[PDB]
Parts: C-alpha cells; sequence; structure tokens
C-alpha cells in the first residue's frame, strides 16, 4: 500500500519520484491504455495522458483549478506536442491552422 | 446543428506546407547575440535569445530594464528597446526569425531512404550528391546547350563547358542553383507525359519509376505546392520557455545543449552573411552553407552525417527528434505514462457486506485522494477561511472535515482499475463506502470477471474529477453496466463456487427430513420456519407460492399455484422476482442453469430485475453456505475396496501381455498401446465404482423398507452444483490417477495406480513431473504472446467505427450452422442471435415469408427461427457493409455488452481487439454413422453392381443426414470407390456402417458394365508384370511415370471400355470416349477380357490448431505444400513432361483458351482430366492459401470459411468470441485493393477499398459513363497494416521516424486529426462516443460549413 | 440506491452523448451560473442529473431552450 497522487515528481524526467518506495503512484502501462480504448473513456483518456500528471504546468491548472471545485476544462495543448509542431517549422512543413 | 459566434473548440487539425513569409508572420524580434553575458561579468545580456526586445517581459508585465514594474502596463514599450509588456507566460509561444542571406536546400529529404529529392526533379540522387557538396555544377536554365538542364558538370567540364557554350548558358551549383530549377518544375506537362508513357513504357525497370514520379507529381497538385516552398531563406525561431540555462552552485553552468545548437546554427549563420557582405569566393562561401545545413541536423540528431560531438566530450548533441517523440511513441502515450495523480495503488481484500452498486476505500487513501474538494468545500461553507487554514484542520484531521469528506464521497463516482489488466473487464466504477484498513475492499460477485483472485493483486483507484467521467461512470462503467460479457450475451458473472454451494445446499431434494408432509399458505412463514429449524431444509412441503408471468406486453398477470416442493428452494423463491417461474427453481440447482436463469431473468423481466435480484443472491449465498457447513477431512471420504479390486484385474492382463513378448508375439509398439488401452478402461470401471457409490448408496428407512435418497456427500455436491466438482480432477483424487505425459510429449504407459488420498510413490511423481513442467512453461509465455496477440488487433482496426445505421446495400453472407463430422455443433440460430437480417427470407413452406429483411433477431425471433426447419439465412455483413469508412448498425447488430441496438459513436475496431485476443492464455478407417437419421446422398453419383453394393463414383461425395424434419445433423464425405450400404431417400438407425470405405484403397471403377482391354498397356512399355507371389490371378501393374521406359513417358496406359463387337462404349452424358487412364503405382485388379461390373476394382493405389496457426492466419503465409484450385472451369490437361514442373493446361469449354498452370509434380496429383471441372476443384493436396480463395472464388467465400474454420479451432478450447468482431477484423486485412482494369486512377495500385468504392460509386454516376479502374481485393497481412499507416504520426511512432515524417511531409498531407491515434497524441476526444456529437459540433466547423 | 440506467436508456439511449450533455448541465450547476430543479437527496451533481433525464424532464430540447433564453437575459 503506497498512495501517491499528488507530492513532488521528478526533475530529469516528468516522471514521479519513487516506486514502490516513496510515492506510490500507478506506473500506467501502454495495454490498460488499450482497455480504455475498449471503452468509452475518451475525455478521461485525455486528461489521463496528458492533464492529470503528463503536462508539467496542466497538473498545476488543474490543482488551482479542483481547489475551486470546477471541473470544466479547454481544449489545451501538450505543449511538447506544440514543440512537435515547431519541429516541422524548422523542416519544411509548418503549422498555420487556417480559418 | 448551427455553428456558434463563439469560439469553443480548436478544430479538426490541417498539416501542410506552408510559406516563409507565414514564418515572418511570427516576426516578434530577430535573434542576434546568443551569449547572454558581459564577456566577463556574468550579466544576463538581453538582445538575443534571452530579450525582452526580440521576444518579451522577463515576467508578466515586467520591462527588461525594469521600467515597468507594473502589472497593469500592458502594450507600452520600453522606449529604448521595443519591450511591449504582456504575460512572460505567453513566451512559451513566442515565435522569431532570422533573415538568412542563404538560399538553403535541404540534404535530410536527400539521404532519406527514399530519396525525396531524387524522384522529384528526376536527377539521379548520384549526381545531386555531387551538386549538393558543391563539387560540380548543374546547368540551369540553360538545357538546349552542350548538356541537358538535368544533368551535372564538373569544375574541369564546366570550365569546357563554357569554352564551347558562353552563349546562351548558365550553371551553378547547390540549393542557389537548384532554387532555379525549382522556380522551374514543369508539374503538370510531365502529368500528361508521365501517364503518355505508362501506356508507352512496357518494361519493369521502366513503368515502375513512372508510376511512381506521377503519383507523387500530382501528390502536389492535389495539395497545390510549388517545389520552392523547400529552399528556406527564412530561419525559424523557437519560443524562449523551450531552451534551458540555469546558473550551476559554484561559478559554471548545467544548461540543456538545446541552446549550444541553436547558438551553432546562428554563430555560423551570421558568419555566413558576413561572408556575403566580404563577397568571398564560391566553393568557401558554399562550404559555409554546407555549415549552415549541418546546424539544421544538428537539431533533428545531425541528420545523418556523422554524430557532431563537442570540443573535447563524447557527445552526439541534443536531439529534438527523440525529444518529442521517443518509443512506443511518445513519452506519455507510451508506459512511461507517469504516476498518475487522482489515483491509490495497493492490493485488495474481499466485503460481502459491500452492496451491489460499492465498494470500500481506506480513509487515508481518502484523505489523500479528496483533499481539493475538501479545501474548496471548506472555504464554500465557511468552516475554514483560507485554504492553508483548511491544511491546518486536515493536519490536525479534525473531526469536522471528516464530515466534508462525507460530503464528498456519498455519492462520488470511482473508477477501479487492476494493473494485471490487459482485457477491458478489468475497469468498472462504484460507490465508495468508509473503510478503516489498508486494502481495498471489492464486490465479490465481479472479481470473476476481473480474474482477480486473493494472493496481491494490486487495484489502482482513478478518481473520475469531471462530472462527464463521472457520469461516463454511471453509464458504461458502472457495476451495473457491466453484466454480459462483450464478447458473447450471458450475463458474464456466474457463481463460481462459493456461492454456489449456498444455493445447492439449498435447493435439493431427499427423502428423510422434519415436516416433510405439512402444508404453508406462504413461503414466508416457510422463512420463519426453518431459520427456527422446525423442519428439515430438504422436506417436500406444500406452501403456496405465487409465481408470475408476463403474460401481457408489460402486465405480469398472476397465477397462485400450489407445490410440494422442498422447503430450501420454496425460500429461494422469497428472492426471485416475480414474472420468473417457478419451474427454474424447481430444480436440483445446476450452474449452467443458475447463469442462464439470470440470462432469461434478462430476456423475461429485463435488466433491472435481474440486477437487483443478484445482489439478494450473494448475501443469502453466504448466508446458507454456512448453514451447510459443508465440511470434508480424511473420515469423511470413501473408498471403494473395488477399487483395488479393479487393480487386481489390471493387473493380471499387462502381466501375460509382457509375456507374450518374452516369446514374440507382440512388437514393442503393439504391446505398448495394448497397455494403454486395458488400463483406461480400468480407471471408467474405477469411474463407475466411486461414481455410483457416491451417487446414490444413502438408502433411509421411510414409508416403506429403505427408499434411497441421492447422497448428500461433499464430493457430490460440488460435482453436481458444478460450482468446483469435476469428476476427472476429483477421480484422479481419488480414484486411479492413470498414466501421465512424458519428457517427449508422448505418454509413459505407467499409470499412477496409488491414489491421493491413499500413498503415493516417487516412481509415481516422476511420471508425474514432466506434468508440472508441461503447464508452468506454456502457460508462462502464452501471457507474453497474448499481449503481443492484442497488440496485433489493435494494429489492425484502430480507425474503425460504426457511424451509420442503414447505407444502400442489400447483402451479406450466407449463415449456416456448421454440420460437420457426426453432431450438428453450431446451429444457425447462435450465430445470428442478435444479428441484422438481410433479406426477405422464406420459410421451409414455399412463398410464406417468416422475417423480413430488416428485423432485429431476438431470443423470441430466434425461437420464431427454430418453430420450423430454415437451415440457412443471410444476414448483413460488415466486409459488405457499403459504408464508406465505418459501419452501420443493420450491418452491425447488436451483441455487445448490452443487448441493445449498436449506436453511432461506438468506436467497435479495438473492441473487437480485446474481445477476441483475451483467449490467448487458454490457446494449445471405416466410420459407422451414429446418427439416427436419412441417408441423403447429395450430388454423389453412386450406382448398384454385382452384391448390390452402392459404389462412389465421384468426389463431391457429401452425405447428409436429412432427419425426420429435414433439418441435416449428420455430414460425411466418403472416400473415392467406396461401399454406401444404403441409398438417397432410406431411414437407417444409429450404429451401422454405411459409409464403409478402406483409407488404403482407392479403387478406380467405371460407371457402366463394359469389358477392359489394355491398349498401349504391355510389359516393359508402361507396365510391369507384378502378378504378386501370393496372388497368381493376371495382374498387369501400372509402373509409374519416372520407371516406365525413355520413350515411354510419352505413352499413357489407357483402360478401353468395349463390347462383345469391338465398340467403345461413352461416358454418360456427352460424346466423349471411356478412356479411364490407369494411374501411377496401381494394382490392376483385372486382365484383357475382364467385364468390370458397375463398380469394380481396377486399380489400387493406396496414399497447429491454436495460436501458431493463427498467427500465420494474420500473416496469411503461403503453406509448404499450397493446394491449388482449379482457376477456370472448363476442362484440364496435360503437356510437356517433369522438366521441373509440368504443364496443367486448364483450357475453358465456356471461357477464354490459353489458361496453363506450372506445377511440381512431387505432389499427389487428384487432376480429373477427364472431366469438366470448375473453377475451386483443389488439384493437389495439402494446406490453402486465404489470398487465393479471396481472389478467386470471392471474399464472401474465404471470409467465413476461415472464421468457421477457426469456429473450430475455439470450438474445442471452449471460448465464444463474436464472429462479428471477427468480420470487421478481415475487412481491415483487406483495407486495400490492387486495381486490375485501367481507369482514373491506376493499372495497379494498391488503393483504400473504401475510397475506390466511392470512386466507383461515382464512375458510374457523373462525370464519366464507365471508364472506373476495377479491383481486386488485395489481402494484406498484420504487419502490412500497421506498414500501411494513414495516419503517418503513428507509423512514425513505432517504424523509422526520418521514413515517414519525409513520407507524408513531400506533399504535406492532411491528417484532419480523424481517427483515433491521432486523438491520442493530441488529447482530445475522438470522433465517437463521448465526443462523437462533440466532433459533430468540430467537423461542422471544419473543411467545410 | 440507483440500481440501473436503464431508464435513461428508455429516454436518451445513445449511452454517450447522455454522458455529454448531463454534465454540461451539472456544471453550471457548481459555478453559481444556474441551481437544480429536480431537490437532491445527498446525490451530488452527477446522479442529480441522472434523475433529471430518466424522467424525462429536462432532456437534450430543455437544455437548448435554456440556453437560447438566457440569450435573452443577457441582450437585454
Amino acid at each position: 500500500m503506497h498512495a501517491r497522487s499528488t507530492g513532488s515528481y521528478s526533475l530529469v524526467t516528468q516522471q514521479p519520484l519513487g516506486g514502490k518506495a516513496q510515492f506510490g503512484g500507478q506506473r500506467f502501462g501502454e495495454m490498460e491504455v488499450w482497455a480504455l480504448e475498449a471503452y468509452g473513456a475518451a475525455y478521461t483518456l485525455q486528461e489521463m495522458l496528458t492533464v492529470k500528471s503528463d503536462d508539467v504546468n496542466g497538473r498545476t491548472k488543474m490543482y488551482k483549478n479542483i481547489v475551486d471545485g470546477n471541473h470544466q476544462m479547454e481544449p489545451g495543448m501538450p505543449e511538447s506536442f506544440n514543440v512537435l509542431l515547431k519541429e516541422i517549422r524548422s523542416l519544411g512543413i509548418n503549422i498555420e491552422l487556417e480559418d | 446543428l448551427k455553428a456558434q459566434t463563439k469560439t469553443e473548440e480548436f478544430d479538426a487539425i490541417k498539416i501542410a506546407l506552408a510559406s516563409p513569409d507565414m514564418i515572418r508572420s511570427w516576426s516578434f524580434g530577430e535573434v542576434k547575440k546568443p551569449e547572454t553575458i558581459n564577456y566577463r561579468t556574468f550579466k544576463p545580456e538581453r538582445d538575443g535569445l534571452f530579450c525582452a526586445r526580440i521576444f518579451g517581459p522577463v515576467k508578466d508585465y515586467e520591462c527588461l530594464c525594469g521600467k515597468y514594474k507594473r502589472l497593469k502596463h500592458r502594450g507600452v514599450i520600453c522606449e529604448k528597446c521595443g519591450v511591449e509588456v504582456t504575460q512572460t507566460k505567453v513566451r512559451r509561444e513566442r515565435m522569431g526569425h532570422i533573415e538568412l542571406a542563404s538560399p538553403t536546400a535541404h540534404i535530410w529529404f536527400l539521404k532519406s531512404l527514399p530519396s525525396r529529392i531524387g524522384l522529384l526533379l528526376d536527377m539521379p540522387l548520384r549526381d545531386i550528391e555531387r551538386v549538393l557538396y558543391f563539387e560540380s555544377y548543374v546547368v540551369i536554365e540553360g538545357g538546349m546547350t552542350n548538356l541537358e538542364r538535368q544533368q551535372i558538370l564538373t569544375e574541369e567540364q564546366y570550365l569546357d563547358a563554357l569554352e564551347e557554350f558562353g552563349d546562351e548558358f548558365d550553371a551553378k551549383m547547390g540549393a542557389e542553383a537548384i532554387q532555379a530549377l525549382l522556380k522551374s518544375m514543369d508539374l503538370e506537362q510531365e502529368c500528361e507525359q508521365l501517364r503518355e508513357e505508362l501506356n508507352e513504357t512496357n518494361s519493369e525497370t521502366k513503368r515502375k519509376k513512372l508510376t511512381k514520379r506521377i503519383k507523387l507529381l500530382e501528390a502536389f497538385v492535389q495539395s497545390g505546392n510549388k517545389p520552392e516552398w523547400m529552399i528556406l531563406t527564412v530561419l525559424p525561431v523557437l519560443p524562449p520557455d523551450l531552451r534551458p540555462l540555469v546558473p550551476l552552485d559554484g561559478g559554471r553552468f548545467a544548461t540543456s545543449d538545446l541552446n549550444d545548437l541553436y547558438r551553432r546554427v546562428i554563430n555560423r549563420n551570421n558568419r555566413l552573411k558576413r561572408l556575403l557582405d566580404l563577397a568571398a569566393p564560391d566553393i568557401i562561401v558554399r562550404n559555409e552553407k554546407r555549415m549552415l545545413q549541418e546546424a539544421v541536423d544538428a537539431l533533428l540528431d545531425n541528420g545523418r552525417r556523422g554524430r557532431a560531438i563537442t570540443g573535447s566530450n563524447k557527445r552526439p548533441l541534443k536531439s529534438l527528434a527523440d525529444m518529442i517523440k521517443g518509443k512506443q511513441g511518445r513519452f506519455r502515450q507510451n508506459l512511461l505514462g507517469k504516476r498518475v495523480d487522482y489515483s491509490g495503488r495497493s492490493v485488495i481484500t474481499v466485503g460481502p457486506y459491500l452492496r451491489l452498486h460499492q465498494c470500500g476505500l481506506p480513509k487515508k487513501m481518502a484523505l489523500e485522494l479528496f483533499k481539493p474538494f475538501i479545501y474548496g468545500k471548506l472555504e464554500l461553507r465557511g468552516l475554514a477561511t483560507t485554504i492553508k487554514a483548511a491544511k491546518k484542520m486536515v493536519e490536525r484531521e479534525e473531526a469536522v472535515v471528516w464530515d466534508i469528506l462525507d460530503e464528498v464521497i456519498r455519492e462520488h463516482p470511482v473508477l477501479l482499475n487492476r494493473a494485471p489488466t490487459l482485457h477491458r473487464l478489468g475497469i468498472q466504477a462504484f460507490e465508495p463506502v468508509l473503510i478503516e484498513g489498508k486494502a481495498i475492499q471489492l464486490h465479490p460477485l465481479v472479481c470473476a470477471a476481473y480474474n482477480a483472485d486473493f494472493d496481491g493483486d494490486q487495484m489502482a483507484v482513478h478518481v473520475p474529477l469531471t462530472l462527464e467521467a463521472q457520469l461516463e461512470a454511471r453509464a458504461l462503467m458502472m457495476s451495473t453496466n457491466n453484466i454480459l460479457s462483450p464478447a458473447n450475451g450471458e450475463p458474464i458473472i456466474v457463481p463460481s463456487q462459493d456461492v454456489v454451494l449456498g444455493l445447492y445446499y439449498m435447493t435439493r431434494d431427499c427423502v428423510n427430513a422434519k415436516g416433510e408432509g405439512m402444508v404453508l399458505t406462504g413461503p414466508k412463514e416457510a422463512e420463519r420456519l426453518y431459520r427456527s429449524g422446525l423442519a428439515s431444509l430438504h422436506a417436500r412441503v406444500k406452501v403456496r407460492i405465487t409465481e408470475y408471468e408476463k403474460d401481457a406486453n408489460g402486465e405480469l398477470v398472476a397465477k397462485t399455484s400450489l407445490k410440494d416442493t422442498t422447503v430450501g428452494r420454496a425460500i429461494l423463491w422469497m428472492i426471485v422476482p416475480k414474472g420468473l417461474p417457478y419451474s427454474i427453481v424447481n430444480q436440483a440447482l445446476g450452474k449452467k442453469a443458475i447463469s442462464k436463469m439470470l440470462n432469461t431473468c434478462y430476456r423475461i423481466l429485463g435488466l433491472k430485475p435481474t440486477v437487483i435480484f443478484a445482489d439478494q443472491i450473494m448475501y443469502t449465498g453466504f448466508a446458507y453456505a454456512a448453514r451447510s457447513g459443508a465440511s470434508v477431512g480424511i473420515d469423511d471420504m470413501v473408498i471403494p475396496e473395488k477399487k483395488h479390486e479393479i487393480i487386481s484385474e489390471a493387473e493380471a492382463e499387462v502381466a501375460e501381455i509382457q509375456e507374450q513378448f518374452q516369446s514374440g508375439l507382440v512388437t514393442a509398439g503393439e504391446r505398448y498401446n495394448k497397455v494403454i488401452d486395458i488400463w483406461a478402461a480400468a480407471n471408467d470401471r474405477v469411474s463407475k465404482a466411486m461414481m455410483d457409490n457416491l451417487q446414490t448408496e444413502t438408502v433411509i428407512n421411510r414409508d416403506g423398507q429403505e427408499e434411497k435418497q441421492v447422497s448428500f456427500n461433499s464430493i457430490y455436491m460440488m460435482a453436481d452444483s458444478g460450482a468446483r466438482g469435476s469428476a476427472a480432477q476429483i477421480r484422479q483424487l481419488a480414484g486411479m490417477r492413470g498414466l501421465m505425459a512424458k519428457p517427449d510429449g508422448s505418454i509413459i504407459e505407467t499409470p499412477i495406480t496409488a491414489n491421493f488420498r491413499e500413498g503415493l510413490n516417487v516412481l509415481q511423481y516422476f511420471i508425474s513431473t514432466h506434468g508440472a513442467r508441461k503447464g508452468l512453461a506454456d502457460t508462462a509465455l502464452k501471457t507474453a504472446n497474448s499481449g503481443y496477440l492484442t497488440r496485433r488487433l489493435v494494429d489492425v482496426a484502430q480507425d474503425l467505427v460504426v457511424t451509420e445505421d442503414d447505407c444502400g446495400t442489400h447483402e451479406g453472407i450466407m449463415m449456416t450452422p456448421v454440420i460437420e463430422g457426426g453432431d450438428v455443433k453450431e446451429p444457425l440460430r447462435d450465430r445470428v442471435l442478435g444479428r441484422v437480417t438481410a433479406e426477405d427470407v422464406l420459410k421451409p413452406g414455399t412463398a410464406d415469408i417468416l422475417v423480413p429483411r430488416n428485423t432485429l433477431l431476438h431470443e423470441q425471433w430466434c425461437d420464431l427461427l427454430e418453430e420450423n426447419s430454415v437451415d440457412a439465412v443471410k444476414v448483413r455483413s460488415v466486409v459488405s457493409c457499403d459504408t464508406d469508412f465505418g459501419v452501420c448498425a443493420h450491418c452491425y447488430g447488436r451483441d455487445l455488452a448490452r443487448g441493445h441496438i449498436i449506436n453511432k459513436g461506438e468506436a467497435i475496431g479495438v473492441i473487437a481487439a480485446q474481445s477476441i485476443g483475451e483467449p490467448g492464455t487458454q490457446l494449445t478407417s471405416s466410420i459407422q454413422v451414429k446418427n439416427k437419421g436419412s441417408i441423403k446422398l447429395s450430388n454423389v453419383k453412386s450406382v448398384v453392381n454385382s452384391s448390390g453394393k452402392l459404389v462412389i463414383t465421384s468426389r463431391n461425395t457429401e452425405l447428409k443426414l436429412i432427419d425426420e424434419f429435414g433439418r441435416t445433423k449428420e455430414s460425411y464425405k466418403v472416400p473415392y470407390g467406396a461401399v454406401l450400404a444404403k441409398g438417397d431417400g432410406e431411414q437407417v438407425a444409429g450404429g451401422e456402417t454405411v459409409a464403409n470405405w478402406d483409407p488404403h484403397t482407392m479403387p478406380v471403377i467405371t460407371e457402366v458394365s463394359g469389358f477392359v482391354r489394355f491398349t498401349d498397356m504391355i510389359d516393359g512399355q508402361t507396365i510391369t508384370r507384378q502378378t504378386d507371389e501370393l496372388t497368381g490371378l493376371s495382374s498387369l501393374v501400372v509402373l509409374d511415370s519416372a520407371e516406365r521406359t525413355a520413350g515411354g513417358k510419352d505413352l499413357r496406359p489407357a483402360l478401353k471400355i468395349v463390347d462383345a463387337q469391338g465398340n467403345d462404349v461413352l461416358i454418360p452424358g456427352t460424346d466423349m470416349p471411356a478412356q479411364y487412364f490407369l494411374p501411377g503405382k496401381a494394382i490392376v485388379q483385372l486382365e484383357d477380357g475382364v467385364q468390370i461390373s458397375s463398380g469394380d476394382t481396377l486399380a489400387r493405389i493406396p496414399q497447429t490448431g491454436g495460436l501458431p496457426r493463427v498467427a500465420d492466419l494474420f500473416e496469411a503465409r503461403r503453406p509448404k505444400e499450397p493446394a491449388i484450385l482449379a482457376e477456370i472451369s472448363g476442362i484440364v490437361s496435360f503437356g510437356k513432361e517433369t522438366k521441373g514442373k509440368r504443364r496443367l493446361v486448364i483450357t475453358p469449354v465456356d471461357g477464354s483458351d490459353p489458361y496453363e498452370e506450372m506445377i511440381p509434380k512431387w505432389r499427389q496429383l487428384n487432376v480429373f482430366e477427364g472431366e469438366r471441372v470448375e473453377r475451386g476443384d483443389v488439384i493437389s493436396d495439402g494446406p490453402e492459401a486465404p489470398h487465393d480463395i479471396l481472389r478467386l472464388r470471392g471474399v464472401h467465400a474465404v471470409t467465413r470459411y476461415i472464421v468457421n474454420e477457426v469456429q473450430d479451432v475455439y470450438r474445442l478450447q471452449g471460448v465464444k468470441i463474436n464472429d462479428k468482431h471477427i468480420e470487421v477484423i478481415v475487412r481491415q486485412m483487406l483495407r486495400k485493393a490492387t486495381i486490375v482494369n485501367a481507369g482514373s486512377s491506376d493499372f495497379l495500385e494498391g488503393e483504400q477499398v473504401e475510397y475506390s468504392r466511392v470512386k466507383i460509386a461515382n464512375r458510374e454516376l457523373e462525370a464519366n459513363g464507365k471508364v472506373g479502374a476495377t479491383y481486386s481485393r488485395d489481402l494484406l497481412g498484420i504487419t502490412k497494416a500497421s506498414l500501411a499507416t494513414e495516419s503517418f504520426i503513428s507509423a512514425a511512432s513505432f517504424q523509422e521516424t526520418t521514413r515517414v515524417l519525409t513520407e507524408a511531409a513531400v506533399a504535406g498531407k492532411r491528417d484532419e486529426l480523424r481517427g483515433l491515434k491521432e486523438n491520442v497524441i493530441v488529447g482530445r476526444l475522438i470522433p465517437a462516443g463521448t465526443g462523437y456529437a462533440y466532433h459533430q459540433d468540430r467537423m461542422r466547423r471544419r473543411a467545410a460549413g | 440506491a440507483r440500481v440501473t440506467v436503464q431508464d435513461a436508456v428508455e429516454k436518451i439511449g445513445n449511452r454517450f452523448d447522455l454522458v455529454l450533455v448531463a454534465a454540461r448541465r451539472a456544471r453550471q450547476m457548481q459555478v453559481g451560473g444556474k441551481d437544480p430543479l429536480v431537490p437532491e437527496e445527498n446525490d451530488k451533481t452527477t446522479v442529480i442529473a441522472l434523475r433529471e433525464i430518466e424522467e424525462g424532464l429536462i432532456n437534450n430540447q430543455i437544455l437548448d431552450v435554456r440556453e437560447r433564453q438566457e440569450q435573452q437575459e443577457q441582450e437585454a
């Protein structure tokens, strides 16, 4: 029994500190991901692999959000997703969503 | 709906080539000085990567110099250097630029496996490299000179090209020279031209590249791109907040080389522009552009140069590529998805008192998982001032906050997902109950589906924070929302063992019981009758139970009946919901019955009644389980002393057989199986020992001498409840265990005589030792492969979504019961159960339709199907579904995790994967007809000769058992020249061999009576005189075609049927001569003069099923010795003897002539050269090719053969996955189609089948009459399906990035964020399910109006 | 407590769109935008929305009406 939802995360990677030692959150696997795709849980899968503990700032944009109790967010970007656009930006393609 | 004036969501996404001018649209400032130091004092110099004038405020509304420390100041810049004050957080989006003074090419698009630039300009990549490395000059805007426009000219040669042509001639090198060339590409001129020659060039190396270039050129047209947009004049610059620079304690820097690369990109860049104001010579400043493009490479990784290290430090510099992607896609969508918030990871525990819709959660975990709610609730009511004051109350765990905790727990949905969860049945939703403990308690009757036991199963708890997720909980993931298995409509949770025995000791009958005989007016006082115990639980007592029945369409008419019933089942009724009949609970309880009871309670009474009833059962399941006190210890077991009596018998025989070998009668192997058989039969006698013993041996004095009752032995109860009593295990436990396999995979002929209750020796152990080993190994590895099995399944069907209801097709495939071998296994009913009828189906009665076309076939309609004798019905298949890129409900059905109509929004691809991948761990002479029916000879031409034997003269001998009804029960394929005791239309009993043949002989018999004259059959020429040593009666044994003679390999041994005149008797039906060719290695049972009867011997010729084969089924491997099928209807013949191959000239009589195959004759050919075969007759014998049957007979043919082939695999595995899931899987396998005919597309391009389906849809329509290219369905393997990914952002994820990146980047092909894996990468609602109508909104606002 | 949601299927049986709609209604209930009409039985907003749909008093039809009604109230 190691309960971890809130605490502190590592610095080298967004991966949380610990494991089955201090802070034992669920190291969510790729195949449980596929279980959530067997269900209609798409919006929850959204926040799951992004807003929950993956977006370095999205997690705080949710903590300061639920200290108000408002469960309502906008379609935010995985930011590194925003850096992926800049990846194609320095090559040949580019992002300029029109209209 | 209507598009909103409001800016709600960011719409479906686009991705295409753009303009560097639009990169100038991001002109926030120009990066100049990379160094942010005073070149001594570490002063944070602006005017560079980290500048406010170039980008923005260091802090929110904060000026560089500090002239504006006002978070009110917005817009007003620092008049020294433009510092427009805005929020510093936006600097995570600050885009700048640098005006290059250099036209730069792209070596990445050059050295990419697929030489993009080569096939772009149609110039050899070799010469292209000679141009970009600035070693030779390419001719530009010249062309019609000494050399061509697409050629090079080395330094020496360009000097020659000048001495000859200074006139109208220029030729520079590199990007600038190629800029000229791109500025002049003649796209569509070449388009006309490349199709002209697509019909002109007729060589492989020619038109291959022809169709290649033409393709991508009109692809540029598909987007409207003009090659210039690849030659960068502008250098894009990232937001400052994307490259860290932090001081180190002491006086150093702990910086991420992102800076040390962009600094390089710019050091070199400014030096380049400097070198041009200085106007240095060509090759030198062009060597500078080499360093400029390698700087670009330095950003990817280093491109494909040489892994650029830094000064005295082995380190391939910071790779952006790997840093946004990585492994398994990216480091989020991979197993790397961090330790989730709103989570709690710990082991689990039981909890009987835990209600249906709820679970038990630890207080401690509850604290850690509900804080924000409590903070927001404490400052909402006013029992805390600030959130930090709230921290202090929970800092001491004030009883106050626990009540606030209560408020945020009462009706808060919770999501429970275990770790070992591979299938969706490990995810549900519940309701919390405050538990003072450490382990997560769970509702018992759900754990069976979880396959989560009590050993160390750690379930992670995931808090549904948003109301959407909370609603999703109580919508599809609720405990009471996951009743059936999404593989088959049965209420998946069947009482396992404990609860079964509870109700088993409840409803049960006997002869002796206190009170047996009295009368009660209600089961209620019957309750107060046994809870007191003034009578036994199995006494036959008359109690007035009021059973009900939905005699109406919802109004359950009451029928009060009197029942002489056992007290236990009477109490069972107080739990039983009205509608259900008392007859179902008037048994001795059966496990199959007990599960289908709730299934019928779901059929008759519906959902609700079943649910609540199931819970009631659980509580009394434990209740009367305890009343049983079902114990078993040493003194309660019983062993027959008749067991050691049968062993005495078993002793005798084997002793004698080994002695037969001491003399030499039976051989070793003969003795082998002999031994085995008697001991197996001995175990069945030991069975008929302990089984009858423990079946009814207890006799009790009651109303007569001693009336027996079924023995109440605990063993008996488990063995009859079905809960856990498996008479086989039990009988290896009390009776002789038997012969265990051996380390080879065979069998040690030595049984485990001494049973488990009694002694065992080390000898018996080692027999069984291989068994232990065996088990472990297999499952320990099947596990891993099953995961990759589901991996390949997701691989194949990601984008399939049911997104329509009715389309326009009146097609599907024929559904038929798998009547094969003996018993009729899968019915017509249980296949169609939960599907939608294709056509208007007639009854066995003619012109009387019973099931109109579009009808949802459910239980009653299936009972309707079984009121008559309708055997074959078609159902609209999803592989025939006319829905383009998706499926319609009128082609799918209703069998799901519910019993109702499949809705739009149900992404079915992946749910099929899980449902079908689950069973991975559970994977591995003279026939007497036993079925009592009428022998019906279908299409077989038999005939009566001497002795009345109904011999066979056709291979299509399909024996059927048309019963008293007409529905075929048994089916037997009888070999050639075999005996049929009975005929068509004559009833036979069960136990008579009418299907009598000899597998050691395939006799060649005639159809009519006539003499046989051996033509061209002399000894030494074609036949040998092998009149054996046993039989002296004349026989001319035909030598095969290699043993005959040199010039005899062109001579054919023909048997000619003539009469007493010398005239040939023709073949029945045609005008062809009866010249039967005696084959090779044939023991001719006749001589010259023997009149062959109507079917007499004339010649005598003797002769995985699990994961493995199913895996190859996915790759559709063409086998070792592939059984080839007859290509076309018509005559077949030979030509050109063994040269390696042989001509199997199949010339049509009603088709086109030229057809002839090449087949090595090492196979046993069953070619009927005298017969006019049909397109589909097996030619050789061995495994088949899905491919071939698909392209020949058709999709529908091959499709249901394979799903029925596998229907037999899983049949013996004991699992029933939905065939409809399997149907969609196969459609995705043939996702692409290699076109055959030429039209408006390519002549052979493997293109999307549904895209081509909409093509022809509007080829028949307008803009055409009929030019439409008619395709041939191409069957693709699974690693080809994963290879043919249109979602390049998905292929790039697990395949070569560079490859796939450039693969789509050439035309910058738009993935509108339409699908599934795209919604993973972006993190947004898929266009189905919850986001179905959500994306309706989104798609109405994208790429349209 | 709530035994099933099959009654929600009787009115709005999308099984998924249900989630979307009522969830947004529960959020207007959170933010002081509005308030419920069907008295809660200690049921937090999720379960309250469920009751509203099963009876069929406040479904997608009525919710869009409320949307346009607020538009006349904010404009004037």
